C-alpha cells in the first residue's frame, strides 16, 4: 500500500503497520535479534523510531482512555485539594514567640542610626 | 555464579524425577522413549502441564513453538541439553 | 606490613605533601583558610591576651 | 460481557481479541503462505552468503539501502506545492519565529522603561 | 499460521501463568488449576468446528479482562530481569583471526583444534550447497529448516554458526 | 536508627503553621511504610517455598556477614549517637497534646495491624476481582505508560516530518 | 488542632488570627504588670554565637549548657540535667505565649456581647 | 607572522623533493614542528595587542584560533594515509599542497591588520576547500555538494566587498587599530540597514545562519576525512572571527538589527539538535550537531557583552577539538564497512573495548559535561542571555535535553546494543587511529586546567 | 569466594546450615530487643511524652488578667 | 610578613582557654601531640632545608610603575597617538577597579565566615564597603559593551553629568 499521494515526498515507498518493534515474536530466529528484522524485508519508514529503545506499542492491559481519565483525575482532585488546604491550615494555638532587644533589632541587621520605637513584652 | 554444572545424566534423573509424580502415568512404563501419543497414549493438554512441570522444575521456560513438539522424556534432556550448553 | 605499607604510602606521604603545601604556601596568601572564631562562653579566660570575661547574672532558677 | 479493548496507534488491537484471525478462508490460507514463501526466498540467499567461508566483509543489504534514499535523497523529487505543504511549511516556519520575536520583544522593551527610569533594581549588578 | 489446536493450548498454557500469579501460594493454586483445568474439558468433546471458534473467541477475551496486569516472568525470557545480560560477553568466533601471534601462541592446543574445523567447514561446504539446490523446489525454497545429512561424512548444511555460536554463559 | 529522625518530623509536622493536607498525606504516607515491609518480610520470609527445587541456598560467605554486619551495628546506634553530638541549632518541640507526640507511632503500629490482617487473607481460596484501584497501583498510576510513550512520540515524530523533511 | 474546628467551621469573630495576635491596647489591663527580663544583655549571646532563633529568653540557659558540652567531651551522656533545665525553661515560654491565645480568645468573646447589648438595646 | 608564513611555504618543497615513500612521513614531522612554534604568539598583554608589522598582528581572539590552525594540519595528514593509499604519487602530493595552502591563507587570514586584506584571504579558502571536496570525495553527490559550498558563500561575500570599500572612503581606512580610534556611531536610515546586512551575512552564511546552511549537511557529508576535520574545525570559525571583528563598526544599529538573527539562531538551535534524533547517517549527524552549537556562537556575539565574547572564544575552540574528533570516529568504521549508515554496524564496544573510550569521552565533550571547556563556553553565553532575557533559558535549556538525547542516542546506537552478525572483517583499532583520537581529547582536556588563554581579549 | 564452606546443594529438602549463622544472627536479635528495652526503661518520656499538656479549659480568668465583665 | 595586614584586616583572635571536667582525655589532645610530632616538624626539616638554599642566592623583581599619561578628555579628536596612550591608561585602571572589587568582595566573604552565626550584625563595615564600590564600579564601568573604550567611558559620564546637574538646579526650582 504507497503512502497517500499528498504530495509530501513519500513516493512509492511501502505504508508498514504503525507497530513497533517489540511487537514482533521474541522467539523467531532474527537475523537482526535486537531491531527484529529479516535481511531483505522491507523496513518501515519510521524504523528508527520504532526501534526497541523508543516508543513501544505493545497492547495494554487498560485502554488507552481509560488510563488517561485515571491518571488526570488523581493529578487534577490532589492539586484542588492541596489548594483548599492552603487557604486553611493548620496551626496549633500559639501566641507571636517573643523576642528581647527590640525583637533582636541589632541582631537582625538594625541600623544603630534612627533606633526604632521600643517595643516591650510583660509576663503573664 | 557458583551453580553447579548440570551434568548430562544429572538432567535426565531429574526429568524423569518429575514424570515419576505425575499420578498419571505408570512409573514401571515411562522410560527414556516413551511417546505421549502412540506409546502410552497421553492427553494433548497434558503437555501443556507436563511442559510447565519441566519449566518449573529447570527455571528457564521452554517456547510453546517447540514445547509442542516434545514428547519424549529423552527429548526433554536433549533440548534442555542444547539450551545450557551441557556436552558431557 | 601490608598495613603499615599501605598507611605510609598512602596516608603518611600525602599528608606530609598536603601539610606542607597548606602551611607555606595555601597560609601565605589572605584569606585562604579562614576559621570561625571560637565560641566564647561566660567565665572564660583568653589565652593570647589573659582577659576574663565576668560570669553570668544569678540565675532564678529551681529545681526540676 | 466484557468492556471490548479500543485500540489506538499507541496501543494496537491485540492479535488474540481480533476478528481477523480466526476466519479462515481460502484466500486467508494462500495469501499468509504467500509472505512465508518469499520470505524464505530471503533467508535462502542471506544464509548462502552468511555461512560462506571464502567471504569477509559485509553483506550489501538492498532493502537498508532504499530505507535511507527514500528518507534523505528521494523527498524533493516527489514533493508538490499544494495547499498542505504550503500551510504545514508555513505556521511550523515562520510560525515559532514570529511567536518568539514578540516574546523576546515584549520583555526588553518592557525591561527598559524599568532601567531609565530607575525602578528596576540594579544595585550589585557589575556583570553582564 | 497457528492451528486452532494450538491456540487452545497457548491459551491454557497462558492462562495457568497468569493464574499462578494470582494464588502465589502453591495450594490455592492447585485448587484453581483443577478448576480452570475443568473448565476446558467441559465443552473440549465439542465437534462443532464453528461453536468451538465461538467459545475460543469468548474464552480469549475472557482471559484478557481477568490477565494479571504484571505478569511472573522467569529472569531469561523476553521480558525478565536477566534477559541479554550476558549479550555484552558473547563474542563471534572469526575474532579470534585477528589475534597477534604473540597472544595466539597462549594457547597452543588450542588454535590446533580450530584450525581442524575451519579445514572441515571448508571441505564440506562445497556438498552443502549441491546438497541444498537439487532439495528444494525448481522456483525456490518454500519454508524454513534444512535436509539432515544423508550420506556418511556429510555434515548437516548450513551448520557452522548453529554449531560454533557463543555459550550462554561465557563469563 | 530513624526513631531519632523520623519521629522527630512526625512531631514537627503535626505541631506547625502547615497545610492539612500536606500533614495528612504524610501521616498515611507512613502506615504505608508499614504495609509494604510487611509485604516483603511475609512473601519472603514466611509461609512455604515457592522457589525451584535445586538451589544452592548459601550465606557461609566471610565478606557477606562482615559487609551486613557493620551496617547492621550501624543501625541499631547510629541516630543515639548522632543525636547526642550534633550542636543545638534550634528549639525543638517538646510539649503538645498526647494524639499529636504518638501519632507517629500510632498509625506505623495501626498499618502493621491492617497489613497482617490482609496478608493472611490471600491464603482463603476465596477467587479475586480485579480492581481499578488494583492496576492503578500496579502500573504505577500509568504515568510510565502514557508519558514515556506520548512524549518520545510527539517528538521523534515532529523531528522527521517537520524539522528535517 | 480543635479549635481548628471552631475557625472554619464555627465563628470567626471569636477565635484570634495566628498572624493578628492581639494589636489590642498596652499592659492595661493586668494592674501592675512586670517587664520580663533578660540575663545575656547584648555581649553574652553574641559570644557564644547562638542561633538568631534559639537566643530568645533561655540563651542563659542555652549558654551554660553548651559549657558543659564542650568540657565534657568526650562523655556525651554528661550535661542531661543542663539540657533537661533548658527543656524545661523552654516550656515555660511555650505555656506563656500559649497563655496569650487563650487570654485573647476570651477577651475576643468578652468584646462581642458589649457590641451585642448595643445592637440590642432598641 | 612572516616567522610563521615562510615555515609554511618550505612545506610544500619538502612534500615535492622527498622520497617516494616518505611524503606522509616529511610532512607530518616538519609541520608538527610549525605547530609547537606557534605557543610564541601567547606574548599578550592586558593593554595593547601585539602588533607585529603593518600588515599583520595578533590579540587574544587571534592567538588561539591561530594555534588551533596549524595543530590540525598533523591531524589531517594522519587521518588520510588510509584512503589515499592506491591513489597515484603526483596526486596524492598534489592533496598535501591542497592542505598547506589552505593553512597558508588561514593563518593570515586570522592575523590580517588590514579588513580588505582579510577579504582576499577569506576568500581564498574557497579554492582549495572546493578542489579537496569535488576531487577527492568518493560520491556521485561531491559535485553538487561542490556547486552549493561555492555560490552559498559568494553570494553573501561580494556584498560584503561593496560595503568593505565604502567604509574605507568615508572613514579613510580599513586598518582594524585605526577604527577602534576613529569609528562613529552608525545612524538609523535605510541605507543603513543594508550597509549593517552585506557586512553580516557574508559571515552568516558560514557559521551557518539556521535557514542558510543547507550547503554544511551537503559538504560536510561528501568530502573526504580531511575536508570535513578542516571544514568543521577551523572554515567555520571565519564567520565567527569576522563578526566579531566587524561589529566594532555597527553600533548602536546591532541593538535593533540582532533581532531576526537571534531567533533564527535561538529556535534553529532546537530544530537542528532535533533532526540529529532521526539521521539515519552517521556522517550527516555530526554535521548537524555543528549547526546547533555554532547557532550558539552567533547569538553571543549579537548581544556584545563581555561575558558573551568570552563565552564565544571558548565555544569556538572546544567545538573545533570536539567535532573533529567525531568525525574521526564516524571516519574509521566507515574504512572497515564502507558505508554510512548509522544502524549497519551495531555493538562496537565488545570487538573494538579502546575505540568506545574515545566513543565515550567525546560524547561527553559533545554534550558539555564540566568542567570542560565546552561547558565553560556554553555556560557563559547562557549567563549572558540570561541577562538579555531572562526567557532565554527556556529555550536554552531546552537544547541542553535534545543536545544530551542525541549525543548518547550515537553512542548507544553504535557501541551498545547486539554486533551485527554478517559484518565480520572489524579488524583491530591501528595506532595510526588511536593516536589521532589521542592528538584530539588530551588537549581539549588539558585546557581545563589553564581555561584563561581561549577566552578571548575581553578576559 | 572467601572461606567457601562448599555446602553442598541439597535437591528437595532444608539447605544445610552452620553453627556460625545462628550464634551470631541470634547474637543480634537478642542485641536489638537489649538496646530497645534498655532504653525504653531509662527514658520513656520521649516515646510518649516529656511534659504534660496544660489544658486551658481548666483555668481561671483571674491568672489570664481578664477585666471583669463588669468593667 | 606575606600581605600587608592593612589591606586584608583580621580581628585579634581570642582562643578560650581549655577548662575539662569530666575524667576521660580528650583524644584530640594526644592526636595534636602525634601530629605535631610526626607531620609537622619533619615538615619543617625540609622547608628549612629549601629556605636555606633561597638565601644563599637571592635575587629580586619588582613591581612594575606605570608613568601617568594625558587622559582622554586631554585629546583632540582623530588624534591616535594621542588617543592611544590615553585608551591603555584606561584600559589598566579598569583592570585595577576590577581587583579592587575582588579586595572587598574578599574581605566581605571572609567576615561571614569568620563571624559565624553572627555575622549578619558583625559584618556591617564591610558590607557598607561592598556597597559603596559596587556602586561605584557601575557607574564608572556598566552598559558599555564588548567594545568598550575610554571615549564610551567619557560619554557615559557626561551622561551622568548633565542629568544631575539639570536635577540640581531644577530641585530649587520645586
Ligand atoms: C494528565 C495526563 C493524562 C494524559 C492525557 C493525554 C492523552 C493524549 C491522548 O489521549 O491522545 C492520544 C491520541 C488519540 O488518537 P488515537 O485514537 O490514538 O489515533 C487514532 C486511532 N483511532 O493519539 C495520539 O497520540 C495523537 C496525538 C495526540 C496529541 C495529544
Ligand atoms: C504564508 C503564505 C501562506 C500561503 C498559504 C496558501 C497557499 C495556497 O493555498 O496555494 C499555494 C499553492 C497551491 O495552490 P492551491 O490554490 O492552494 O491548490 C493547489 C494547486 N497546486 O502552492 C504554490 O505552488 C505557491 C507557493 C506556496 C507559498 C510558498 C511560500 C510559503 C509556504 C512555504 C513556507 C516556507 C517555509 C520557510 C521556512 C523558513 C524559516 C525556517
Ligand atoms: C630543528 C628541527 C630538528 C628536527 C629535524 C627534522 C626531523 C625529521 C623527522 C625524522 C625524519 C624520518 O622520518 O626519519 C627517517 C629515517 C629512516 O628513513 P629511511 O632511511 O628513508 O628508510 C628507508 C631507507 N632505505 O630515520 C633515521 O634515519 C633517523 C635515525
Ligand atoms: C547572502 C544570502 C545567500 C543566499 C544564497 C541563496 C542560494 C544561492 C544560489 C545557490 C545555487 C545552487 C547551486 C546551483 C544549482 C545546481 O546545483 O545545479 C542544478 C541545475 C542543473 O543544471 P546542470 O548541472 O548545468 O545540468 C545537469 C547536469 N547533470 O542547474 C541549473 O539548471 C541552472 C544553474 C543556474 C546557475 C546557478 C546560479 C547561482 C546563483 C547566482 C544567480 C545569478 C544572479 C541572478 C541573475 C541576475 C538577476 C536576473
Ligand atoms: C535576496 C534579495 C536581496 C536584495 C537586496 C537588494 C539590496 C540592494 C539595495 C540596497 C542599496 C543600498 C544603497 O545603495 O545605499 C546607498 C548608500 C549611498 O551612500 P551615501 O551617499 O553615503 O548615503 C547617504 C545618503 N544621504 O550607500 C551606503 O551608504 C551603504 C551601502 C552599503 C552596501 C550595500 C550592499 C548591498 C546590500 C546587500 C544586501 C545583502 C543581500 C544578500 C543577498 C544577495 C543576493
Ligand atoms: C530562510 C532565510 C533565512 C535568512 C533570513 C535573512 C535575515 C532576514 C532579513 C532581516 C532584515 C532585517 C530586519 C529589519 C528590516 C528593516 C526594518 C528595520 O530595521 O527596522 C528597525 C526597527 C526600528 O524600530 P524599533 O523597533 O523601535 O527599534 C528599536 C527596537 N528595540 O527595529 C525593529 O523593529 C527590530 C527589527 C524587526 C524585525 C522583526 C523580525 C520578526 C521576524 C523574525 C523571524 C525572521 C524570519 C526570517 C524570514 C525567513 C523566511
Ligand atoms: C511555551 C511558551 C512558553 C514561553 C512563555 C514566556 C512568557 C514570558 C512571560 O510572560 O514571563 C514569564 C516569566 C515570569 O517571570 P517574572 O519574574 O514574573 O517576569 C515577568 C515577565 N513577563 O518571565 C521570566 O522571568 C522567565 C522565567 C524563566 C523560568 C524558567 C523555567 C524553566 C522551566 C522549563
Ligand atoms: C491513618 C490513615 C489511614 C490508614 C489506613 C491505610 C489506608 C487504607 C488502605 C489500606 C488497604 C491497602 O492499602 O490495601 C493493600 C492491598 C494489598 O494488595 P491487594 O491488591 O489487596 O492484594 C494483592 C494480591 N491479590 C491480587 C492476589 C489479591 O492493595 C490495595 O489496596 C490495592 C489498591 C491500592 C490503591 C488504594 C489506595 C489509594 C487510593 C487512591 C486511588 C488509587
Ligand atoms: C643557472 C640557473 C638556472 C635557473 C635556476 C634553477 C635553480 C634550481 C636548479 C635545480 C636543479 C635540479 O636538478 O634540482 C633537483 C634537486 C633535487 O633532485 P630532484 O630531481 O628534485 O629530486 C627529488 C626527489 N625525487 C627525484 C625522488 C622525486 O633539487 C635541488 O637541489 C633543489
Ligand atoms: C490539630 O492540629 C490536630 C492535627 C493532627 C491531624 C491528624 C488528626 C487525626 C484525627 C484522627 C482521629 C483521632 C482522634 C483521637
Ligand atoms: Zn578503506
Amino acid at each position: 500500500e504507497p503512502y497517500p499521494d499528498d504530495g509530501t515526498g513519500y513516493g512509492d515507498y511501502p505504508k508498514l503497520p504503525d507497530r513497533s518493534q517489540q511487537e514482533r515474536d521474541p522467539w523467531y530466529d532474527w537475523d537482526h535479534p535486537d531491531l527484529r528484522l529479516n535481511w531483505g524485508e522491507p523496513m518501515h519508514w519510521d524504523l528508527d523510531m520504532y526501534i526497541r529503545n523508543r516508543v513501544d506499542t505493545s497492547p495494554t492491559p487498560v485502554n488507552w482512555n481509560l488510563m488517561c481519565k485515571h491518571l488526570f483525575g488523581f493529578v487534577a482532585f490532589m492539586l484542588f485539594m492541596f489548594w483548599v488546604g492552603e487557604t486553611y491550615p493548620a496551626y496549633q494555638p500559639v501566641g507571636p514567640k517573643q523576642y528581647p532587644y527590640n525583637n533582636l533589632y541589632l541582631e537582625r541587621g538594625g541600623d544603630p542610626n534612627k533606633e526604632p520605637e521600643p517595643v516591650v513584652h510583660y509576663e503573664i | 555464579s557458583d551453580a553447579p554444572p548440570l551434568t548430562l545424566e544429572g538432567i535426565k534423573d531429574r526429568v524423569l524425577y518429575v514424570l515419576k509424580l505425575y499420578d498419571k502415568i505408570d512409573p514401571e512404563k515411562l522410560s527414556v522413549n516413551s511417546h505421549f501419543m502412540k506409546d502410552l497414549g497421553l492427553d494433548s493438554l497434558d503437555q501443556v502441564e507436563i511442559i510447565m512441570a519441566m519449566e518449573d522444575e529447570f527455571g528457564f521456560e521452554i517456547p510453546d513453538i517447540d514445547a509442542e513438539k516434545l514428547m519424549c522424556p529423552q527429548e526433554i534432556v536433549d533440548y534442555i541439553a542444547d539450551k545450557k550448553d551441557v556436552y558431557e | 606490613y601490608r598495613h603499615s605499607i599501605f598507611a605510609f604510602t598512602h596516608v603518611l606521604i600525602p599528608v606530609w605533601i598536603i601539610h606542607y603545601y597548606l602551611k607555606y604556601h595555601v597560609t601565605t596568601k589572605p584569606y585562604t583558610i579562614v576559621e570561625k572564631k571560637p565560641r566564647i562562653f561566660p567565665g572564660d579566660t583568653i589565652l593570647e591576651t589573659g582577659e576574663v570575661i565576668p560570669p553570668m547574672k544569678e540565675f532564678p532558677d529551681q529545681h526540676h | 460481557s466484557f468492556p471490548k479493548y479500543e485500540a489506538s496507534r499507541l496501543s494496537s488491537l491485540p492479535t488474540t481479541l481480533d476478528p481477523a484471525e480466526y476466519d479462515i478462508s481460502s484466500e486467508t490460507r494462500k495469501a499468509q503462505a504467500e509472505r512465508l514463501a518469499i520470505r524464505s526466498r530471503l533467508k535462502r540467499e542471506y544464509q548462502l552468503q552468511y555461512y560462506d567461508p571464502s567471504r569477509r566483509g559485509v553483506i550489501e543489504d538492498p532493502a537498508l539501502v532504499r530505507w535511507t534514499y527514500a528518507r534523505s535523497a528521494n523527498i524533493y523529487p516527489n514533493f508538490r506545492p499544494n495547499t498542505k505543504t504550503s500551510l504545514l511549511g508555513a505556521l511550523f516556519g515562520i510560525g515559532p519565529l514570529v511567536f518568539w520575536y514578540y516574546v523576546f520583544k515584549t520583555d526588553r522593551d518592557r525591561k527598559e522603561k524599568l532601567i531609565q527610569e530607575g525602578k528596576l533594581d540594579r544595585t550589585f549588578n557589575i556583570s553582564y | 499460521y497457528l492451528t486452532h489446536q494450538q491456540k487452545v493450548l497457548r491459551l491454557y498454557k497462558r492462562a495457568l501463568r497468569h493464574l499462578e500469579s494470582w494464588c502465589i501460594h502453591r495450594d490455592k493454586y492447585r485448587y484453581f488449576a483443577c478448576l480452570l483445568r475443568a473448565r476446558f474439558d467441559e465443552h473440549k468433546n465439542e465437534k462443532d468446528m464453528v461453536k468451538a471458534t465461538q467459545l475460543l473467541r469468548e474464552a480469549e477475551e475472557e482471559f484478557w479482562h481477568g490477565q494479571h496486569p504484571q505478569p511472573y516472568i522467569f529472569p531469561e525470557s523476553p521480558g525478565g530481569t536477566s534477559y541479554e545480560r550476558y549479550e555484552c560477553y558473547k563474542v563471534p568466533e572469526w575474532c579470534l583471526d585477528d589475534w597477534h601471534p604473540s597472544e595466539k601462541a597462549m594457547y597452543p592446543d588450542y588454535f590446533a583444534k580450530r584450525e581442524q574445523w575451519k579445514k572441515l567447514r571448508r571441505e564440506s561446504w562445497e556438498r552443502e550447497v549441491k546438497q541444498l539446490q537439487e532439495e528444494t523446489p525448481v522456483g525456490g525454497p518454500r519454508t524454513e529448516a534444512l535436509p539432515p545429512a544423508r550420506k556418511q561424512g556429510d555434515l548437516p548444511p548450513l551448520w557452522w554458526h548453529i554449531v560454533t555460536r557463543p555459550r550462554e554463559r561465557p563469563m | 536508627t530513624g526513631f531519632y529522625s523520623k519521629d522527630l518530623i512526625i512531631e514537627a509536622a503535626n505541631t506547625s503553621y502547615t497545610n492539612a493536607w500536606a500533614l495528612l498525606m504524610t501521616l498515611i504516607a507512613t502506615s504505608f511504610t508499614a504495609i509494604y515491609s510487611t509485604r516483603i518480610i511475609f512473601f519472603a520470609l514466611l509461609g512455604q517455598p515457592r522457589f525451584p527445587t535445586l538451589v544452592n541456598i548459601n550465606e557461609n560467605n566471610p565478606l557477606l556477614i562482615n559487609s551486613i554486619k557493620r551496617l547492621l551495628i550501624g543501625s541499631l546506634f547510629a541516630g543515639y549517637i548522632i543525636s547526642n553530638n550534633i550542636p543545638p541549632t534550634t528549639i525543638p518541640q517538646m510539649t503538645m497534646p498526647y494524639y499529636l507526640k504518638t501519632t507517629a507511632l500510632i498509625v506505623t503500629i495501626l498499618g502493621f495491624i491492617l497489613a497482617l490482617e490482609i496478608s493472611n487473607m490471600t491464603k482463603n481460596l476465596k477467587y479475586h476481582y480485579p480492581s481499578n484501584a488494583f492496576k492503578f497501583s500496579t502500573l504505577l498510576g500509568y504515568f510510565p505508560t502514557i508519558m514515556h510513550r506520548l512524549a518520545p512520540y510527539m517528538n521523534l515524530s515532529m523531528s522527521q516530518k517537520s524539522a528535517s523533511s | 488542632g480543635a479549635h481548628l474546628a471552631r475557625r472554619y467551621l464555627g465563628d470567626a469573630s471569636v477565635e484570634p488570627d495566628p498572624l493578628r495576635m492581639p494589636t489590642f491596647p498596652p499592659d492595661y489591663g493586668f494592674p501592675e504588670r512586670k517587664e520580663r527580663e533578660m540575663v545575656a544583655t547584648q555581649q553574652e549571646m553574641n559570644d557564644a554565637q547562638l542561633v538568631l532563633q534559639q537566643r530568645d529568653y533561655c540563651a542563659h540557659y542555652l549558654i551554660r549548657f553548651l559549657k558543659c558540652k564542650r568540657d565534657s567531651f568526650p562523655n556525651f551522656l554528661a550535661c542531661k540535667h543542663e539540657r533537661h533545665d533548658w527543656d524545661y525553661c523552654e516550656h515555660l515560654d511555650y505555656v506563656k505565649r500559649m497563655k496569650e491565645f487563650e487570654r485573647e480568645r476570651r477577651l475576643l468573646q468578652r468584646k462581642k456581647r458589649r457590641e451585642q447589648r448595643e445592637a440590642d438595646m432598641a | 607572522m612572516l616567522k610563521y608564513i615562510i615555515p609554511t611555504i618550505m612545506l610544500m618543497p619538502l612534500t615535492w623533493l622527498s622520497k617516494n615513500n616518505m611524503i606522509w612521513v616529511n610532512s607530518t614531522a616538519h609541520s608538527l614542528l610549525i605547530s609547537f612554534t606557534s605557543l610564541l604568539l601567547m606574548n599578550q598583554f592586558g593593554d595593547n595587542s601585539l602588533n607585529f608589522s603593518l600588515l599583520f598582528f595578533s590579540d587574544s581572539l587571534s592567538t588561539p584560533l591561530l594555534i588551533l590552525t596549524m595543530w590540525l594540519l598533523p591531524l589531517m595528514l594522519m587521518a588520510s594515509q588510509h584512503h589515499l593509499s592506491k591513489e597515484n604519487l603526483t596526486r596524492k602530493k598534489l592533496f598535501i599542497t591542497m592542505l598547506i595552502s589552505l593553512q597558508l591563507f588561514l593563518i593570515m587570514t586570522f592575523t590580517a591588520m588590514e579588513l580588505i586584506l582579510f577579504y582576499i584571504l577569506f576568500e581564498a579558502t574557497l579554492v582549495p576547500t572546493l578542489i579537496i571536496i569535488t576531487r577527492w570525495g568518493n560520491q556521485t553527490e561531491r559535485l553538487n555538494a561542490g556547486l552549493y559550498f561555492l555560490f552559498y558563500t559568494l553570494a553573501g561575500s561580494l556584498p560584503l566587498l561593496v560595503a568593505l570599500i565604502y567604509i574605507q572612503n568615508t572613514v579613510g581606512s580599513l586598518n582594524f587599530l585605526m577604527l577602534q580610534y576613529w569609528v562613529q556611531p552608525v545612524h538609523n536610515s535605510w541605507s543603513n540597514v543594508f550597509m549593517w546586512l552585506a557586512c553580516m551575512m557574508a559571515f552568516m552564511v558560514k557559521m551557518p545562519l539556521y535557514g542558510l546552511h543547507l550547503w554544511l549537511p551537503k559538504a560536510h557529508v561528501e568530502a573526504p576525512i580531511a575536508g570535513s576535520m578542516v571544514l568543521a574545525a577551523v572554515l567555520l570559525k571565519l564567520g565567527g572571527y569576522g563578526m566579531l571583528r566587524i561589529t566594532l563598526i555597527l553600533n548602536p544599529m546591532t541593538d535593533f538589527m540582532a533581532y531576526p538573527f537571534i531567533m533564527l539562531s535561538l529556535w534553529g538551535m532546537i530544530m537542528t539538535s532535533s533532526i540529529c534524533l532521526r539521521q539515519t547517517d552517521l556522517k550527516s549527524l555530526i554535521a548537524y550537531s555543528s549547526v546547533s552549537h555554532m547557532a550558539l556562537v552567533i547569538v553571543a556575539i549579537l548581544i556584545q557583552t563581555p561575558w558573551s565574547y568570552m563565552g564565544a572564544t571558548a565555544l569556538m575552540i572546544a567545538h573545533g577539538l570536539t567535532s573533529s574528533m567525531l568525525f574521526c570516529l564516524a571516519n574509521s568504521n566507515y574504512e572497515r564497512i564502507h558505508s554510512r549508515t548509522m544502524i549497519l554496524a551495531r555493538g562496537l564496544q565488545t570487538l573494538l573495548p579502546l575505540m568506545a573510550t574515545w566513543w565515550l569521552l567525546a560524547s561527553l565533550t559533545n554534550l558539555a559535561l564540566p568542567p570542560t571547556i565546552n561547558l565553560i563556553g556554553e555556560l557563559f553565553v547562557v549567563m549572558s542571555t540570561f541577562s538579555w532575557s531572562n526567557i532565554t533559558i527556556i529555550l536554552m535549556g531546552v537544547n541542553m535535553v535534545i543536545t544530551a538525547l542525541y549525543s548518547l542516542y550515537m553512542l548507544i546506537m553504535t557501541q551498545r546494543g547486539k554486533y551485527t552478525y554478517h559484518i565480520n572483517n572489524i579488524s583491530p583499532s591501528f595506532t595510526r587511529e588511536n593516536a589521532l583520537m589521542s592528538l584530539h581529547i588530551l588537549p581539549l582536556l588539558l585546557l581545563t586546567l589553564n581555561p584563561k588563554i581561549i577566552l578571548g581579549p575581553l578576559y | 569466594a572467601g572461606g567457601g564452606a562448599h555446602i553442598e546443594p541439597r535437591y528437595r529438602q532444608f539447605p544445610q546450615l552452620t553453627r556460625s549463622q545462628v550464634i551470631q544472627a541470634e547474637f543480634f536479635s537478642a542485641t536489638m530487643w537489649f538496646w530497645i528495652l534498655w532504653r525504653f526503661w531509662h527514658d520513656s518520656d520521649a516515646v510518649l511524652g516529656h511534659f504534660p499538656y496544660p489544658d486551658p479549659s481548666q483555668w481561671t480568668d483571674e491568672e489570664l488578667g481578664i477585666p471583669p465583665d463588669d468593667e | 610578613d606575606s600581605w600587608d595586614k592593612d589591606v586584608y584586616p583580621e580581628p585579634p583572635r581570642r582562643t578560650p582557654a581549655p577548662s575539662p571536667q569530666t575524667s576521660l582525655p580528650n583524644p584530640i589532645t594526644y592526636l595534636t601531640k602525634a601530629f605535631d610530632l610526626l607531620v609537622d616538624r619533619p615538615v619543617t626539616l625540609v622547608r628549612e632545608f629549601i629556605e636555606r638554599q633561597h638565601a644563599k642566592n637571592k635575587y629580586y623583581y619588582y613591581h612594575r610603575e606605570f608613568r601617568r599619561v594625558p587622559d582622554i578628555t586631554e585629546c583632540q579628536e582623530k588624534d591616535v597617538l594621542c588617543m592611544f596612550e590615553a585608551e591603555m591608561q584606561w584600559r589598566r585602571d579598569y583592570k585595577v577597579d576590577q581587583e579592587i572589587v575582588n579586595i572587598i568582595q574578599e574581605r566581605l566573604k571572609a567576615c561571614q565566615q569568620r563571624e559565624g552565626e553572627s555575622h549578619r550584625q558583625n559584618c556591617a563595615k564591610e558590607l557598607e564597603q561592598f556597597t559603596q564600590v559596587v556602586k561605584a564600579y557601575q557607574d564608572r564601568y556598566h552598559d558599555l559593551g564588548a567594545h568598550y573604550s575610554a571615549r564610551k567611558c567619557l560619554a557615559k559620564q557626561k551622561q551622568r553629568m548633565l542629568a544631575e546637574r539639570k536635577a540640581a538646579k531644577e530641585a530649587a526650582a520645586a
